[PDB]
């Protein structure tokens, strides 16, 4: 507290009133999780699945690249 | 055999054996015969053959042979060099990869085999 200013530093500060708000901080726990949790769903199942799919069978094809049969 | 001396052993050294078979295609149609699966003659395995036979060696003398043989269009599907390779004891297989990335001698690591 200063003359002019308050300033308070919180460790975790909520804007609702009551004391029950780990009722309203688990709405913004679940919806972070689930956003990370969506996440790990999309890297895996777009990056490294295609992307191996990709690379698999390349070598089959450089092979006969010269053929006349 | 030499009186009171043993056989000697003789080297053998073939350029491009792949030109024997090449100057048969030549004439091939022109002796009326029907051209085989690419354009080579019918008789080619035979007449690759009835060469190849007479290199070996036999219970009197040795003939150790090194033979280039060429290899059309970079491709080692083709007939003649996909025929020849039953004939040879140590087939050393050249790659145009290896060539052109600097490293001398060519020679493919994967493909060079030997009974040996």
């Amino acid at each position: 507290v200063q003359p002019h200013v308050v300033t308070v530093l919180a460790d975790t500060a909520i804007r609702a009133d009551n004391l029950d708000e780990a009722a309203i901080l688990e709405a913004r726990k679940n919806a972070e999780q689930l956003l990370a949790n969506q996440k790990s769903d999309l890297d895996s199942a777009a990056a490294l699945a295609a992307l191996a799919e990709t690379a698999a069978q390349l070598e089959t094809i450089r092979k006969i690249k010269n053929r006349a049969q | 055999k030499d009186e009171n001396g043993k056989g000697r052993d003789v080297l053998l050294f073939v350029d491009n054996i792949y030109r024997y078979t090449l100057a048969g295609t030549e004439v091939s149609a022109l002796l009326g015969r029907m051209p085989s699966a690419v354009g080579y003659q019918p008789t080619l395995a035979e007449e690759m053959g009835v060469l190849q036979e007479r290199i070996t060696s036999t219970k009197s003398g040795s003939i150790t042979s090194i033979q280039a043989v060429y290899v059309p269009a970079d491709d080692l599907t083709d007939p003649s060099p996909a025929t020849t390779f039953a004939h040879l004891d140590a087939t050393v297989v050249l790659s145009r990869d290896i060539a052109s990335s600097g490293i001398y001698p060519a020679i493919d690591p994967l493909d060079s085999t030997s009974r040996q």
